[PDB]
RNA sequence: CAAGUGAUCUACCGAAGCUAUGGAUUCAACUCGCGAAGCGAGUUGUCUGGUAGGGGAGCGUUCAGUCCGCGGAGAAGCCAUA
RNA sequence: CCCCGGGAGGGGAGUGAAAGAGAACCUGAAACCGUGGACUUACAAGCAGUCAUGGCACCUUAUGCGUGUUAUGGCGUGCCUA
């Protein structure tokens, strides 16, 4: 018995070229494109979904010693301070948002400053 | 769950630069215009602030930097352009030295020249953009 | 400002669901305790172990999947490509801790 | 009974090796390495300086008995 | 005015073309038909048919005798006022390509296309 | 074969990029004052032959 | 007016290394349904970069037998889809 | 039979379950060409994606949920063979 491609090719191919949505040109249209460009974005996938929390690392700890400056101390300062306070353990994400709550995160800096003199 | 400002703020300040060195108030007003003080919140965003050095003229510049400084630059032609002026011919243009050294320290990108519209220059002891009553600054921090 | 920070949190905002990496705790029937590194309860707040002092209780409200995801590896020349799916589970609990 | 519900005793039956068919398991090369391996076989017992090449002592014939221990 | 299944939806709604006529198989290239008729777009048919008087493509031609079957057709078949006409749109899309071969330099052939055209179009009675 | 040659072949959008410039002109065309028809400028009303008087046949 | 440099003291940044929380796979042991191993498992320890190459479990297409059925109030194929 | 056209072609009318079968006559994918609409682009350096966030738009596996688009930031040296 013969068992011509038939459906098979044409499904896979659908496949990948709804994964296409906008991409720019043949990158969406023509299937070996569109295949080709889905490996170099699988490569930046996975990796990315590293990266980002490199990324939120990086933010969080620019406001939190921005807000550090805002009193006269930075974020080496503030954070080992704190750390020195019976270990407070917020995380990064959690200090900058008393970095948009002042009155507390003022209070979080007397507090390094003090066990630290 | 970050939090992201919106920015109705403008934010006018007013250096000065008698006898401070270049590179020093340069990383002074690149920073306070990338954002950086205060919460930096989006790096997204040009939140950072509008400032107007004043005095550019009498910027020190310590050591035999004055007449060894050859900022240089390219004319497309290759005749030989590189032209090069000393920054004792900060004479010639004082704004450009200031203006040279901030865009150095700013982010190269789309965003970036963007920001170089934040810097106001004006070699004198005098500006117009007394419409935005701009704060002083100092000039350090202090540990 | 409540905090689901790192696996149990610690933050002031009372009354209201959010997700966590899971409990055992079957149906609403945990109950779960909660420590408290510091919140905004009354406009106060402290950390030094006093916020210890402190806990916020939460109804547990749900088990659920997280949205589907597919793990995708490749490199160059080697062949070597790899598709396979992954989604995380979570319980949502409800708050209304001190 | 139920010519459905016939099972083969598990193991007997085992699938072949389809070989060429995706990097999913041996790929573009079909398990042969990249080689002077391509197809119109040729030897099975040789290598160029024999070594099956000692020497013979021979005799022809042969008869022997059915054997009841 | 809804309906059970499709049969029965097919059978009683023919379902019609107002202001419509096209001019299949048109032998000329689609390429320059869209010129004139981009002139003429979303335009009066009055100056849709003078446009087409004094525009001296050899395609006015056709595009103008397209533009008329659409006022006939809203002014007989479909019962619109003419001194309201518009052209709501009009298009042309590729037909079959006439391939013929042709002879070249030092033994080669190759292959001209004379282009045909579906020039369509379509009029309205322009409110607003 | 054709010593200059391209070397990619051209994008959909470039294409149509150049193509901008090819839109073609609509006649002014304007109101003949006599036969109640359009004509061109600075020529002769075709459709009744008039130019202030009348030059050509019908 | 070190952002140069020799010695020295710390605090912080910093990776897919270590860690927390969750979960899956490989092998091993302990528990069970059985009547036979071993299947389905559950618990702990543990493992889990990969080219040629070896091994294991599988997905999909046509055709055939058997079962179960659907179809003009609509089959297959086609198209969109969170 | 009627309409525009020298015709070709078409629009009606009529037959028919159906003309969403009309003789370029089953389905009718894709490349490729067009029309309309949403969101968008004329200081800009680009393996064309990817992550992140804001803006705008729509709500039939679908109101925390997305889906489409987009601005800016970070990151990023096609595929295969050899
Ligand atoms: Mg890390
Ligand atoms: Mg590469
Ligand atoms: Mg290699
Ligand atoms: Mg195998
Ligand atoms: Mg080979
Ligand atoms: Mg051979
Ligand atoms: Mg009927
Ligand atoms: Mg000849
Ligand atoms: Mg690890
Ligand atoms: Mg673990
Ligand atoms: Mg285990
Ligand atoms: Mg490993
Ligand atoms: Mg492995
Ligand atoms: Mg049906
Ligand atoms: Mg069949
Ligand atoms: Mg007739
Ligand atoms: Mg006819
Ligand atoms: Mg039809
Ligand atoms: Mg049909
Ligand atoms: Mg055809
Ligand atoms: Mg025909
Ligand atoms: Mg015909
Ligand atoms: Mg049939
Ligand atoms: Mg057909
Ligand atoms: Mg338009
Ligand atoms: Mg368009
Ligand atoms: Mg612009
Ligand atoms: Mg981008």
């Amino acid at each position: 018995p013969r068992a011509k491609t038939g459906i098979v090719r044409r499904r896979r191919h659908k496949k990948v070229l709804k994964r296409a949505k906008g991409f720019w040109g043949s990158r969406s249209k023509q299937y070996r494109n569109a295949f080709q460009t889905l490996l170099n974005a699988a490569t930046y996938e996975y990796r990315d979904r590293r990266n980002k929390k490199r990324d939120f690392r990086r933010l969080w700890i620019q406001r939190i010693n921005a807000g550090a400056r805002l009193h006269g101390m930075n974020y080496s300062t503030f954070i080992n301070g704190l750390k020195r306070a019976n270990i407070d353990l917020n995380r990064k994400v959690l200090a900058d948002i008393a970095a948009r709550e002042p009155e507390a995160f003022k209070a979080l800096v007397d507090a390094s400053r003090n066990a630290r003199q | 769950k970050t939090y992201i400002p919106k920015n109705d703020e403008q934010n006018w300040v007013v250096v000065d630069a008698s006898g401070v060195p270049l590179g020093r108030l340069a990383t002074l007003i690149a920073s306070r215009i990338r954002g950086k003080h205060r919460p930096d919140f989006t790096p997204n965003m040009i939140q950072g602030d509008f400032v107007v050095v004043i005095n550019a003229a009498q910027v020190a510049l310590t050591g035999k930097k004055l007449d060894d400084k050859v900022y240089t630059r390219y004319t497309g032609y290759q005749g030989g352009l590189k032209t090069e002026t000393a920054r004792e011919a900060l004479s010639k243009h004082p704004e450009r030295v200031i203006e040279h050294a901030v865009f150095g320290m700013l982010p190269k990108g789309r965003q970036g020249r963007a920001m170089h519209t934040r810097l106001k220059v004006y070699a004198g002891e005098t500006h117009p953009h007394s419409a935005q009553k701009p704060q002083v600054l100092k000039t350090q921090p202090l540990e | 400002m409540f905090a689901i920070i790192q696996t149990g949190g610690k933050q002031y905002r009372v009354s209201e669901g959010d997700v966590i990496r899971v409990e055992s705790l079957q149906g609403e029937a945990g109950d779960k305790v909660e420590l408290k590194a510091l919140f905004v309860g009354g406009e106060q707040t402290v950390f030094g172990e006093d916020a210890g002092k402190y806990t916020v209780q939460a109804e547990v409200v749900e088990h659920g999947r997280g949205k589907k995801i597919y793990i995708r590896k490749y490199k160059s020349g080697v062949q070597y490509r790899r598709r396979t799916g992954h989604r995380q589970n979570f319980t949502a609990i409800k708050i209304l801790g001190i | 009974m139920k010519l459905h519900d016939l099972k083969p005793t598990p193991g007997s039956r085992k699938d072949r090796k389809r070989v060429g068919r995706g990097p999913g398991g041996t790929d573009k090369t079909a398990g042969r390495g990249h080689k002077g391996q391509k197809s119109r076989s040729g030897a099975g017992k040789g290598a160029f300086f024999e070594g099956g090449r000692s020497r013979l002592i021979a005799r022809l014939p042969k008869r022997g008995f059915n054997n009841v221990g | 005015a809804t309906f059970r299944n499709k049969k029965q939806r097919k059978q009683q709604v023919k379902l019609r073309k107002p202001g419509f006529a096209v001019a299949k198989y048109v032998r000329m290239s689609p390429r320059k038909v869209r010129l004139v008729v981009d002139v003429i777009r979303g335009k009066s048919v009055q100056d849709a048919e003078d446009l087409l008087r004094f525009i001296p493509r050899s395609a006015s031609e056709p595009v103008a005798k397209v533009l008329n079957s659409a006022k006939a057709n809203a002014l007989h078949n479909d019962e619109m006022l003419e001194d309201r006409l518009f052209v709501k749109e009009a298009y042309v899309d590729a037909g079959p390509t006439l391939k013929r071969l042709i002879p070249r330099a030092r033994g080669s052939a190759n292959i001209i296309k004379k282009r045909t055209s579906h020039i369509t179009i379509i009029v309205a009675e322009k409110g607003n | 074969a054709k010593h200059p040659v391209p070397k990619k072949k051209t994008s959909k959008s470039k294409r149509d990029m150049r193509r901008s410039h090819h839109a073609l002109t609509a006649p002014n065309l304007t109101e003949c004052p006599q036969c109640h028809g359009k004509k061109l400028s600075h020529h002769i009303c075709p459709n009744c032959g008039y130019y202030d008087g009348r030059q050509v046949l019908a």
